[PDB]
């Protein structure tokens, strides 16, 4: 019977605990005798399944360690709104989007910092933002700070609601196990509730709100003589003046003559030629399609009622030949082990954060989005990185899984065991696959390189010598492209220009115009597949091997994050699980960073640039596809040639890039002391330091110790981390704001 | 107590097979295998991975190397409260019983057993590297 | 004159590392602490951790300040 | 193969034997600690040098010393 | 009461706490005393 | 004067870069409207930049060929040319602060040392304790004296520990 | 200009020399392996016990010295 | 009763030894002919983690 079952008063709310630091450790409770205490208190703060061997006490903790976290990104939200309501010049961006820079963030004039408000326009000065916060303001049809600090005070309202929430759920009603492990419930309202609802509920912010102050925005009307939202909610003669179809009323939608509703539920397709941003007609008729799917969707699960159906019979049924037991053993895993979840979980959703930057640049959602290029360049490459970090962390908690929650007694003969039975098999195929696309992809580059460098061009593999070219995906794009006559009649245009057609130019500039695929694209599309596969291979390699190998039997019982097992068999250094998710993190990084690298030089070189009289003038001049085909050319014409903006950014206010841009190659330096070293080498530094200390009576209590192996490796991974992407992120804004 | 004997025709655990399995190593050099008798049918872990099903009585496992077999007498010791016992066995047909030793796990103490590799000195008290230097080979203060 | 120069400092930096280097490997393979009693090379080693110390503490003066300077400026 | 050494500090925990993941290590009778038992190691050829031992003595100094030395296949822990 | 002064006086709390305090006192005298070059 | 650097009031590639530095403001402060915001920022920058090159140049600070000014740090040098308020009284101030804090660390350390759990006192730290302590440092250079001068300050080595050697 | 980069300069003479220094005095042992000496100059390690022991021999100072070296030509 | 007094403070005189030069308290004097007899406890803990280990007379002073 799925039911609110809960535990009343479990937990007193005391500040007892506050004053006694390491109180949820039985080994950290005890005090602190050496500095190691310290680290491992706040590495080990968040980790509930070490702390306690009770799953419902876990999954309390997460329950409300989510409303934590949910008040944390509601606080974020209150200051954005609010900074775009008090230190912003959104309203005067509003008349003139295509000449002022939005700006949100303003500096104290102290020690000659006030040089970073720039001149944005406007009658305005500060920082120019990228977030996109304006477009997506002006798409909602917000026109005043006023609205801007109501929804900052709601958000507030909402934080506390989300920490009231926490305290309430841990320490007045607490969920008790078999309330979280009604899975067939949660599924049901997280797509009926939560993604149906709130997509139907958008779709009628939409159409009473967004559709009407865009179109009078679009249509030049100022945005002082708007009417204001409610004045179109309340009245239906002005929206029938915009929309004929309104003067019907609901009428239609109940007696099935949706046809009449097409003035406002569109399938144009293309982009709005004032804006250069998706029809917001199309983005309603698409929310409320998406709301209508979710709604079905949530009524698919057996819950109190015998209809519906069981994921557990579901999984029991898809039974083959060559998989013997098949998906038994999955629904008890995925209801009792929070890291099995966490690892399918972060799979997909970084999956989603990729996808999104692909879709959001080429097909972009906002009014004035696309012609803002260090907006645009900001949200792939952020979104980007997001996706990336969450794949990782899939990796991590997979191996977590596979050490802490993996029973055998569960999983005899079933996909899982079978895997693990041909783990060699696997990674030995993987392993040759990687070997084969670097020499086919990174190989390919070296011979161009030294074919030029020996003045052979025409023996070189371009789009004028040897020629590489991606047909696959050129028939894709012009199949794309010709869809609106034959696969897709009703839609006016195609979804992107991408695929094809005529460019779109907004203030001069292109918003966007097709991107034609050559030998330079042919080979970083192989380089991404080279990285990926090579970081699976770690990733994967870590938690196949977590719990034993022909090296190291007994793996699983020295845990999942351990710095070795001794230099004996040769030397077992990073074995564990969580040197390969370290490991993987450098490959992550790496192919990422390629994969940003690419989106900046394409789309600076043969998408974004100044509309003139007769031709299009891209900022690098279409020298993607002759300068991307060697090392020498990525190296002289993208990172020397536009590293130009960072690096003569001093005196102005960019000058603060130009800081983070040395500070971020400071950052990545000082993580090799930490990777290339070990803590033998420190704890015996430290002893002759201590020994100065002892001699001067100042030597602490508190025993200095070196960091542990394992903290060593995670202080470097994060440093190296931290300082190569600031790196990149201080080029990309220089680069963008300056020549966007 | 005697030596035991392995009778090589022992029932095996229920078990599909895996890829961490025996290499040309056991043709070529040696292999070992692990022998214990069960109570009940359990099901259990395989060291090269893997759950595998102990079967009732009887049971015989050959791993390519000795940690492997330890690691499985440990799992089977500590979780199961079986006692098993294993073997070297080389290309020849040779069979060397190993562990334990004298039928009485190392841990225990044990009579007959005469100490080896003991030095009646602490660490501290090993002679300079100086003074065994130009012996027949590398050598350490502590092989003297 | 740029190549001499770069070439030497380079020889030069890699023959000091391979002084000390020796003198560890002296210290570990032929220093006999009996024959040397009392000695100024036993007095080094008497007091390895004031050397060190001292040694660490100039190195981080130089570090901060330099760092901190070129940062400033 | 890697050369292990028991030294009279021993107190005869019986870690080191228990930690061992080759079986190197055994307890043989002693009187020199209260234990009556110090630790042996008759088999050090089976030794790969994990150094496990090491890490379970809890003398100051550790009374198991493990020096790795000639590498073979066993030491190696080579299962090929 | 006791256990939240205890809490307000634990290593992190207090290092925020002086450590604002002297970044504050740092930025007021800058404030009031713009380009301080030498004595 | 010294080094043959010149006086940032006599060097003119001091008063260059005052106005290179006053025209970059001006050309700003044109798009704006006089009682903008924006302009009055710009008005505030452009008093305090005159108020530095005045200052700096009242000073005394020598300038070299770049205009810039250098500071002198031979205490002979900057005492007999009037340049001690450049290095030479800002690392008296310095070692004064720097010194406070190491004598009252150390006195914090040295009192929480004689209780049940120094560990805990050092990572909740004894407030009162620590502010009384603070308050008391001002007199630390005669204090550190007066433990040099009793034996007190440094340890024995004897309790000391070391490695084997 | 000449006088920061001099500083930096002894920066990276003294601290190449720190390395150095500590890894021959504390060649024979130290407090972590204070029978350092039975082991020789190069040694992977003294295995994860005691904390961590990576890098501890005299020869991986001179490794971690090479860097500095390097920095510092 | 061999050794020194039980709850007495003595300071290390083992070269090897973490606590060398370091005082600690006599938890126990083994009456019987062991090798090392005095079972001395630290306040602070070795490397190891451990807080405790056994000495021999001479290795221990008053102090
Ligand atoms: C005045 C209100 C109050 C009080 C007195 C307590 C008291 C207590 N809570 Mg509790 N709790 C509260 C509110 C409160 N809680 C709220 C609003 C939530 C919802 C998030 C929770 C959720 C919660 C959970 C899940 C748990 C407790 C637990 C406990 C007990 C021990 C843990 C502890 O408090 O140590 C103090 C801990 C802290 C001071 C950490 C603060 C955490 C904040 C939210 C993180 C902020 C990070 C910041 C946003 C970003 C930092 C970035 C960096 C760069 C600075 C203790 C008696 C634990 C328990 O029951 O004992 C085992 C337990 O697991 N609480
Ligand atoms: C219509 C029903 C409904 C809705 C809308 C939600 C919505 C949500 N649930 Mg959920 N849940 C439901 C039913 C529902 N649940 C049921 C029936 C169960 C029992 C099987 C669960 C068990 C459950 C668990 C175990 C968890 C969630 C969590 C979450 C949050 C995930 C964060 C997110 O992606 O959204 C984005 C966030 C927002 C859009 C903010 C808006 C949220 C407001 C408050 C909507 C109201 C939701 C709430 C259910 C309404 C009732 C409140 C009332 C009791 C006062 C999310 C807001 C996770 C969580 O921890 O959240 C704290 C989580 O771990 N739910
Ligand atoms: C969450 C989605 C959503 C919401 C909230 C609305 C809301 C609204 N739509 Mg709408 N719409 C939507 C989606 C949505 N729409 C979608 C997806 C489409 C595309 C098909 C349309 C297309 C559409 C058209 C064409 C029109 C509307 C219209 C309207 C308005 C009138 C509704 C109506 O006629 O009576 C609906 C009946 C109710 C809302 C029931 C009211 C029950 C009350 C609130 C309960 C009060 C109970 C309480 C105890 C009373 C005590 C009070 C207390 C003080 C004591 C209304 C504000 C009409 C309009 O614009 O009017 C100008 C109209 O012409 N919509
Ligand atoms: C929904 C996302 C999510 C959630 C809920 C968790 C939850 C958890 N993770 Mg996990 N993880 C994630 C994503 C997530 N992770 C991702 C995306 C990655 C890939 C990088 C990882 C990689 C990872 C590893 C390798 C490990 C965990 C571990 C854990 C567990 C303990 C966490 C801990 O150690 O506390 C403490 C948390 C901290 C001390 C935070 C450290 C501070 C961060 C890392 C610095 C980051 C830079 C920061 C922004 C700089 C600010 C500016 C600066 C100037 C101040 C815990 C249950 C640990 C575990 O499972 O235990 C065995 C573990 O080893 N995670
Ligand atoms: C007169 C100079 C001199 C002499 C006679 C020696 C003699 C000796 N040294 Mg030594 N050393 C020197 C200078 C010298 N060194 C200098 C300048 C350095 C600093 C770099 C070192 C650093 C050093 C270390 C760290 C060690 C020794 C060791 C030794 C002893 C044995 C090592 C050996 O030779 O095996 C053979 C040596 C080799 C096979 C060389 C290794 C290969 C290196 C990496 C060169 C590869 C460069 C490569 C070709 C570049 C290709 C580029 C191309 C593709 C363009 C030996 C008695 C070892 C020792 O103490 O014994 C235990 C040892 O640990 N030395
Ligand atoms: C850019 C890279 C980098 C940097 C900056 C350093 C810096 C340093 N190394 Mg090092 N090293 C490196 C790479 C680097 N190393 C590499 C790749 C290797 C080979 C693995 C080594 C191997 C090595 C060895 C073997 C040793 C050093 C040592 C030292 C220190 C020498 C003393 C000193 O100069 O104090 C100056 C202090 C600084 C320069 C740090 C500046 C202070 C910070 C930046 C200010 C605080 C910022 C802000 C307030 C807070 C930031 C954090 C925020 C989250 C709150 C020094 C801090 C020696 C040592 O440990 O010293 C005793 C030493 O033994 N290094
Ligand atoms: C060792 C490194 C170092 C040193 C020596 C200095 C020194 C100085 N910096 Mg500086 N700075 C540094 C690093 C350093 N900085 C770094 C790494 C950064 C980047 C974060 C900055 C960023 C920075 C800025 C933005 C500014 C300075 C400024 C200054 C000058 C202001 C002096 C002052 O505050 O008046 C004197 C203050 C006192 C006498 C108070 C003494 C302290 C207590 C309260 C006195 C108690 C006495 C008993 C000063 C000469 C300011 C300046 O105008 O430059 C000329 C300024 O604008 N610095
Ligand atoms: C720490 C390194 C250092 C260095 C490299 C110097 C270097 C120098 N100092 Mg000096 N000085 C230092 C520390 C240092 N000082 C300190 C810590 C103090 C505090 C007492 C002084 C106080 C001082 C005075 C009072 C004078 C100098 C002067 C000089 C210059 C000439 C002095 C001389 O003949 O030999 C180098 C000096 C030293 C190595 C140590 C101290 C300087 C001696 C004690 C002064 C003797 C100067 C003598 C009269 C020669 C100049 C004759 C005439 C022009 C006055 C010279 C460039 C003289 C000068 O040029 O004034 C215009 C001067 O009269 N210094
Ligand atoms: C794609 C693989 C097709 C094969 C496929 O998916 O068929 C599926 C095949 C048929 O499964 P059954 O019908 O027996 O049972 C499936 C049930 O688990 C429910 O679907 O399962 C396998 O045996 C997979 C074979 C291992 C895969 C061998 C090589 C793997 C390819 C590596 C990547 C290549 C790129
Ligand atoms: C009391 C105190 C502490 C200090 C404790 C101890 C023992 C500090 C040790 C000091 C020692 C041993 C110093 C030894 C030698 C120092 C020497 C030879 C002095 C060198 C200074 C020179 C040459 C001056 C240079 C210059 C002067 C005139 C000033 C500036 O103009 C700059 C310059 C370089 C030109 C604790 C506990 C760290 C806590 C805290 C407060
Ligand atoms: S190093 Fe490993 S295999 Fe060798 S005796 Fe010690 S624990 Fe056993
Ligand atoms: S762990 Fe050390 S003290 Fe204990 S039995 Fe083994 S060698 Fe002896
Ligand atoms: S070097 Fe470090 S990580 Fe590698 S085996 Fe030795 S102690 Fe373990």
């Amino acid at each position: 019977k799925v039911k609110i079952a809960v535990d009343r008063n479990p937990v007193e709310t005391s500040f007892e605990k506050w004053a006694k630091p390491g109180h949820f450790s039985r080994t950290l409770s005890k005090g602190p005798n050496t500095t190691t205490w310290i680290w491992n208190l706040h590495a080990d703060a968040h980790d509930f399944d070490s702390h306690t061997s009770d799953l419902e006490e876990i999954s309390r903790k997460v329950f409300s360690a989510h409303f934590g976290q949910l008040g944390i990104i509601f606080i974020w939200l209150s200051g954005m709104y609010f900074h775009g309501a008090r230190f912003s010049n959104y309203e005067a961006w509003l008349s003139d989007p295509t000449h002022i820079k939005p700006s949100a963030q303003v500096v104290w004039p102290i020690v000659g910092q006030e040089i970073l408000n720039g001149d944005v326009g406007g009658g305005f000065q500060g920082i120019q933002i990228t977030s996109g916060f304006f477009q997506l303001w002006r798409a909602s049809g917000i026109t005043s700070e006023l609205q801007l600090y109501t929804t900052a005070i709601g958000g507030l309202v909402m934080a506390a609601a989300m920490f009231f929430a926490g305290w309430f759920h841990y320490h007045k009603a607490a969920p008790k196990l078999e309330w979280f492990q009604n899975v067939e419930s949660m599924l049901n309202h997280h797509l009926g509730g939560l993604l149906g609802l709130g997509s139907l509920a958008w779709a009628g912010h939409q159409i009473h709100v967004s559709l009407p102050v865009n179109k009078l925005l679009d249509a030049g009307v100022d945005p002082k003589e708007i009417p204001l939202p409610h004045d179109l909610l309340l009245n239906r003669a002005i929206m029938a003046d915009l929309y004929p179809s309104f003067a019907k009323g609901i009428a239609p939608f109940f007696t099935l003559n949706w046809s009449e509703y097409s003035d406002f539920l569109t399938f144009k397709g293309g982009l709005n030629p004032v804006t250069g941003g998706l029809w917001l007609s199309d983005t309603a008729h698409h929310h409320v399609a998406i709301a209508v799917l979710f709604l079905v969707a949530g009524h698919m699960y057996r819950t109190n009622w015998g209809i519906g159906h069981s994921m557990k019979e579901i999984l029991e049924a898809h039974r083959g030949p060559f998989t013997g037991e098949g998906h038994v053993g999955l629904y008890e895993i995925l209801t009792t082990s929070w890291h099995a979840q966490l690892a399918i979980n972060l799979a997909l959703f970084g999956s989603l954060s990729i996808i999104v930057a692909h879709h959001m640049y080429a097909m972009p959602p906002y009014p004035y989005l696309a012609t803002d290029y260090g907006t645009q360049l900001s949200l792939f490459t952020h979104h980007t990185w997001i996706g990336g970090f969450c794949i990782v962390g899939a990796g991590a908690h997979a191996a977590i899984f596979m050490v802490r929650d993996y029973d055998p007694t569960n999983n005899y003969n079933n996909l899982l065991d079978r895997v693990i039975r041909h783990r060699d098999a696997i990674i030995s195929h993987l392993n040759w696959v990687c070997i084969f696309l670097g020499f086919h992809s990174f190989g390919l580059y070296i011979h161009n390189d030294t074919m030029s460098a020996l003045g052979r061009p025409q023996d070189m593999f371009s789009d004028t010598a040897i020629q590489l070219q991606p047909v696959f995906a050129q028939w894709i794009q012009n199949t794309h492209f010709l869809a609106p006559q034959l696969t897709a009649p009703n839609a006016l245009a195609a979804t992107s220009l991408t695929w094809g057609g005529d460019l779109v130019a907004v203030g001069g500039k292109v918003a966007m115009m097709p991107i034609s695929l050559g030998t330079s694209d042919f080979m970083v599309h192989h380089i991404h597949a080279f990285t990926i596969h090579v970081t699976v291979l770690i990733l994967l390699k870590g938690v196949l091997f977590a719990r034993s190998s022909r090296l190291i039997p007994d793996k699983a019982n020295l845990g999942f994050r351990f710095p070795c097992d001794g230099p004996g068999r040769g030397g077992t250094c990073q074995v564990s699980a969580w040197d390969h998710v370290f490991l993987g993190l450098f490959w992550m990084y790496n192919s990422l960073s390629i994969v940003i690298f690419h989106f900046s030089w394409k789309m600076q070189s043969d998408v974004w640039g100044t509309v003139t009289a007769s031709g299009v003038s891209h900022i690098t001049g279409g020298n993607f596809a002759q300068s991307a085909n060697t090392i020498n050319g990525w190296l002289r014409d993208f990172l020397w040639a536009q590293s130009s903006q960072v690096i003569q950014s001093y005196g102005s206010a960019l000058s603060a890039y130009g800081l983070i841009f040395l500070g971020a190659h400071f950052v990545w330096a000082f993580s090799l002391m930490f990777l290339f070293s070990g803590r033998g080498y420190w704890q015996e530094l430290i002893e002759s330091i201590v020994w100065a200390h002892n001699k001067l009576k100042v030597a602490p209590a508190i025993q200095p110790r070196a960091l542990s192996i394992t903290q060593g490796r995670a202080v470097g991974v994060a440093h190296y981390l931290l300082g190569g992407i600031a790196t990149t992120w201080s080029f990309f804004l220089a680069r963008i704001i300056s020549v966007g | 107590w005697t030596v035991p004997t392995l009778n090589p025709d022992t029932p095996s655990p229920i078990f599909g097979g895996s890829t961490g399995g025996l290499l040309r190593k056991a043709q070529t050099e040696e292999f070992y295998v692990i022998t214990w008798e069960a109570k009940k049918e359990q099901i259990f872990e395989m060291p090269t991975g893997g759950a595998a099903i102990m079967r009732q009585g009887p049971n015989l496992l050959k791993f390519g190397k000795k940690e492997q077999c330890l690691a499985l007498t440990t799992q089977l010791r500590n979780k199961f409260k079986l006692t098993p016992c294993f073997y070297r066995v080389f290309p020849d047909g040779k069979v060397q019983y190993l562990h334990p030793a004298d039928g009485v796990y190392p841990e225990k103490v044990n009579a007959g057993r005469v100490g080896a590799n003991q030095n009646m000195r602490r660490i501290g008290q090993n002679v300079n590297p100086i003074k065994v230097k130009f012996s027949g080979r590398m050598m350490s203060p502590a092989e003297i | 004159q740029a190549a001499l120069y770069t070439h030497h400092q380079y020889i030069a930096g890699f023959i000091m590392c391979g002084a000390f280097a020796h003198g560890a490997i002296f210290f570990i393979r032929d220093y006999d602490p009996e024959q040397n009693k009392g000695n100024v090379l036993a007095r080094m080693l008497d007091h390895k951790e004031a050397l060190i110390s001292h040694l660490s503490w100039v190195s981080l003066f130089l570090g901060f300040h330099t760092l901190g300077l070129y940062v400033h400026n | 193969a890697h050369i292990v050494k028991i030294y009279d500090t021993c107190i005869g925990c019986t870690q080191c034997v228990r930690a061992c993941p080759l079986d190197v290590l055994e307890m043989v009778p002693w009187d020199g600690c209260k234990a009556s038992q110090m630790a042996s190691a008759p088999r050090t050829e089976d030794c790969v040098g994990c150094k496990r031992c090491e890490t379970a003595c809890p003398t100051d100094f550790l009374s198991v010393r493990v020096y790795l030395g000639s590498e073979s296949t066993r030491s190696m822990g080579l299962s090929y | 009461m006791k256990d939240f002064t205890t809490y307000l006086s634990t290593a992190p709390v207090i290092a925020t706490i002086w450590f604002t305090f002297t970044a504050g006192l740092l930025i007021e005298i800058n404030r009031y005393f713009p380009d301080p070059l030498v004595f | 004067d010294i080094a043959g650097l010149t006086p940032c009031s006599e060097s003119k590639a001091y008063a260059k870069l005052e106005k290179k530095e006053l025209k970059t403001l001006e050309k700003r402060l044109k798009q704006y409207e006089a009682d903008s915001a924006p302009a009055v920022a710009l008005k505030a920058t452009m008093e305090r930049t005159k108020a530095r090159f005045a200052n700096y140049a009242k000073a005394g600070l020598l300038c070299g060929n770049d205009g810039l000014p250098h500071l002198i740090a031979d205490p002979g040098l900057a005492l007999k040319y009037g340049h001690a308020g450049e290095v030479f009284i800002p690392t008296f101030g310095f070692l004064y602060v720097a010194g406070y804090i190491g004598y009252v660390g150390r006195q914090y350390l040295i009192a929480v040392k004689g209780e049940a759990k120094p560990t805990d006192k050092e990572i909740i730290i004894d407030v009162p304790l620590a502010t009384k302590l603070a308050w008391q440092g001002a007199g630390w250079p005669l204090a550190a004296v007066q433990e040099l001068q009793r034996g007190t300050l440094l340890e024995k080595e004897e309790n000391i520990t070391v490695s084997p050697r | 200009g000449d006088f920061l980069v001099h500083h930096a300069i002894a920066l990276g003479l003294h601290t190449t020399t720190l390395i150095l220094v500590k890894g021959a005095l504390d060649a024979r042992g130290s407090k972590l392996m204070p029978d350092k000496k039975d082991f020789g100059y190069s040694f992977p390690c003294d295995g994860p016990g005691r904390g961590g022991t990576c890098d501890i021999s005299a020869y991986d100072a001179f490794y971690l010295a090479v860097f500095w070296m390097l920095n510092t030509i | 009763e061999v050794g020194p007094k039980r709850g007495s403070l003595v300071k290390i005189l083992r070269p090897e030894s973490y606590w060398f030069n370091q005082v600690g308290k006599v938890v126990s004097v083994d009456q019987s002919g062991v090798r090392y007899p005095v079972v001395v406890r630290f306040e602070n803990q070795n490397y190891a983690g451990v807080t405790t280990n056994n000495y021999a007379l001479d290795e221990v002073v008053a102090a």
